């Protein structure tokens, strides 16, 4: 694991904490962009080209069927096998929570044009969160979307202006949700008790992994692991959490893929105060640490450091300030 | 006594998603915002008063001058009946505050209060000096940049709820011993261009849509001067906005931004956007000064010149303003220079560089 700066061009300013990145056919895409779009890059999606240490954020342009959806902080995304991208919630550039769910695919390849196309959802619907989890499983030759977690403002009965920004954890409740259709069902499991924020999700077949994370309500990063295993049958799908020792605690960590069942996650925070600077391997579950990288000493010093999986195995983080710093951890 | 929090009143019927307690002063305005290492990194400080509280001391600050009015337009001074108040808003930013860093204002101003005596309203109040910092009072502090939306609208969306609650109400408050009954008019007047295009969800002030009160482009405005209407409106942006999310005609980012008239992001505050005794004298200036650049090179006559015909053209009629006109030219627009230049004397004036006395006659008319 090798650290590498990296500089970036005119546009800078749009890379915001809560950023996502996508892979695309070995390309990387950018979303999530500061402040609404403006004329230079309509859809707020760009092109993200690192070429010889440099960044450079070229607009991508939406297909003709398009939804334009506004950029999003913190949503849960995952990848769905054409091949896609899914986005539910997050916040808006208004500090709104959207509830709604978008379809990220490659329309056109030119030399990319885009389709996003908004999914409605009926049924049990997840209230709007930001933070929260969002992956695919399957079971029986059948594929359903798992999503669990986040944080959303009080409800609407309950919201006063005075605390209005107020937020909390979900009701740790697990969704399975059908995106051809776009129905949802919402699952109470007792294994479950907390809500959880932040955390990272890890899925392989009819199984989802839930490591780490922050619930708000007792202020603490629990060191447990979940693992959730799914069954598709004719009839409504089973789910089953069982609690697993040795978990990580860590909120805010990276993921990333460097072979076939086998992932590395990057640190996040392990303390209000305190950083993780260590960095851990899971295989499909055994997690084990490894060697920490050579961190500088402004990422060492850094209160707080922001980041996103690229794809091929290569994170790229940044730390506060020059606007932001950016690095790139392979 | 003069701070927000000292006097009790109450909201019939009480304000939807406001806390009713009467003893509330200067709150955080952040208004609970997440501040975990986890969360959106908050690089702001920022204090507010609740909306309504401020309004209420506000009143009580000037309770001397309301009664007084009453008086002075041959009124009980108990009368208790439906007073309305005409309440300005604005908010601007304050520019780098550093001392070796931005900030926001946002404020509302007293307009004038009226009362319902017969199917007449009687002013009983009205601010004198209304752009004064006197009567502009305060209602938050952040240290942000009017720029940073997320920061912007994290901060202000609490403000705008109390606000919105305060249309659907009448407060009673106890003024000189009588229980009086007052309700709110907001108006949004006090922001500029580039707060309003900000906060309406139009686009930056480059844009080819260059009226924040009409559809029209800066290609429209200038083929047609005259013939337009205000058409926009909270509303019709909201929906524009929603439209240019959903795209529902399935139609290409071009057709989709004409169809929505530049309307490409969500609005989040209402505003009644205007213009200044400013900047009517500024453009009108600025074309007269184009005007007589080209009245001196007689391009009604020439059609074609270089540059350096053009900058020729320009310092003569500088060097000529300074002699006989004792004015300075300017390189950069200014408001007392449109002041001293839209007279009829400086058209005499250049009058004296111009051969074709027809065209005397269209400036002296022009003017
Ligand atoms: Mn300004
Ligand atoms: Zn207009």
């Amino acid at each position: 694991m090798s650290l590498q700066m990296v500089t970036v061009g005119h546009n800078i300013a749009l890379i915001q904490p809560g950023f996502s990145l996508m892979n695309f056919d070995g390309q990387v895409f950018f979303f999530g962009q500061k402040g609404w779009p403006k004329r230079s890059c309509p859809t707020g999606v760009f092109h993200f080209d690192i070429k010889q240490n440099h960044l450079k954020l070229k607009p991508a342009i939406f297909s003709k069927d398009s939804c334009y959806l506004p950029p999003l902080r913190y949503p849960a995304t995952c990848s769905y096998k054409k091949h896609q991208y899914i986005i539910h919630g997050g916040k808006t550039p208004n500090n709104e929570l959207s509830d709604k769910i978008y379809i990220m695919s490659v329309a056109c390849k030119n030399n990319v044009t885009f389709r996003c196309t908004e999914k409605d959802l009926v049924g049990d619907v997840p209230e709007p969160r930001y933070g929260h989890s969002i992956d695919v499983v399957y079971s029986r030759g059948k594929s359903m979307g798992v999503l669990f977690g986040g944080r959303s403002y009080m409800p609407s009965t309950q919201r006063t202006t005075e605390k209005w920004n107020s937020v909390a954890d979900c009701l740790p409740h697990v969704f399975l949700i059908d995106f051809e259709f776009g129905c949802a069902t919402s699952y109470i499991l007792p294994e479950l008790q907390d809500g959880l924020s932040f955390h990272v999700s890890i899925a392989r077949n009819d199984t989802v992994y839930i490591l780490g994370g922050h619930s708000l309500a007792s202020n603490i990063r629990p060191a447990n692991l979940y693992r959730i295993r799914v069954d598709l049958p004719l009839g409504t799908p089973a789910v089953n959490c069982t609690v697993l020792p040795g978990g990580i605690s860590v909120s805010s960590a990276i993921l990333t893929q460097t072979n076939n069942d086998e992932f590395v996650i990057v640190g996040g925070y392990q303390l209000e105060n305190q950083k993780r600077m260590v960095c851990s391997l899971v295989s499909l579950i055994e997690i084990s640490e490894m060697e920490t990288p050579d961190w500088t000493s402004d990422i060492k010093h850094s209160k707080i450091w922001f980041g996103s999986n690229m794809g091929n195995g290569t994170i790229f983080l940044g730390i506060p300030g020059e606007a932001f710093y950016f690095y790139t951890l392979r | 006594v003069l701070l927000p929090g000292y006097h009790p009143f109450e909201w019939q019927p009480p304000l939807k998603n406001v806390s009713s307690r009467t003893d509330v002063g200067i709150i955080d305005g952040l208004s609970g915002l997440a501040s975990s290492v986890d969360e959106y990194p908050v690089d702001t400080i920022a204090k507010r008063f609740r909306y309504d509280s401020a309004l209420v001391s506000a009143l009580m600050d000037m309770e001397e001058d309301i009664l007084e009015g009453m008086r002075s337009q041959d009124l009980d001074d108990y009368l208790n009946g439906p007073f309305t108040v005409v309440v300005k808003e604005s908010c601007d930013g304050m520019g780098d505050v550093s001392e070796k860093e931005k900030a926001v204002r946002f404020s509302f101003t007293v307009m004038r209060i009226t009362i319902e005596h017969g199917s007449q309203n009687v002013k009983v109040f009205e601010e004198p000096k209304p752009n004064s910092e006197l009567c502009c009072k305060p209602l938050c502090l952040m240290l942000a940049d009017e720029s940073d939306h997320e920061t912007l609208t994290a901060i202000l969306s609490p403000l705008i709820a109390e606000r919105e609650a305060m249309k659907s109400s009448e407060l009673t408050l106890e003024m000189g011993g009588i229980p009086r009954t007052f309700k709110f008019i907001f108006r949004g007047t006090g922001y500029d261009e580039k707060l309003v295009r900000e906060v309406e969800g139009l686009e930056a002030s480059g844009s080819v849509y260059i009226c924040t009160l009409c559809d029209t482009t800066r290609l429209e405005a200038s083929q047609n001067l005259v013939f337009h209407s205000i058409t926009r409106s909270h509303a019709e942006n909201l929906q524009r906005y929603e439209v240019w999310r959903s795209n529902p005609y399935h139609e290409s980012v071009e057709e989709l931004r004409d169809r929505v008239k530049g309307v490409s992001a969500k609005p989040f505050i209402e505003t009644v956007p205007s213009i200044d005794a400013l900047h009517c004298d500024i453009g009108n200036a600025a074309e007269f000064y184009k005007i007589f650049q080209l009245e001196i090179g007689e391009v009604y006559k020439h059609p074609n010149a270089s540059k350096e015909e053009r900058k020729r053209w320009q310092a003569t009629l500088d060097k000529h303003l300074r002699k006989r006109m004792n004015l300075k030219p300017i390189m950069r627009m200014n408001g007392n220079f449109a002041r001293k230049l839209m007279t009829q004397e400086t058209v005499d004036a250049v009058c004296e560089l111009i051969p074709s006395e027809e065209r005397h006659e269209a400036l002296r008319e022009l003017m």
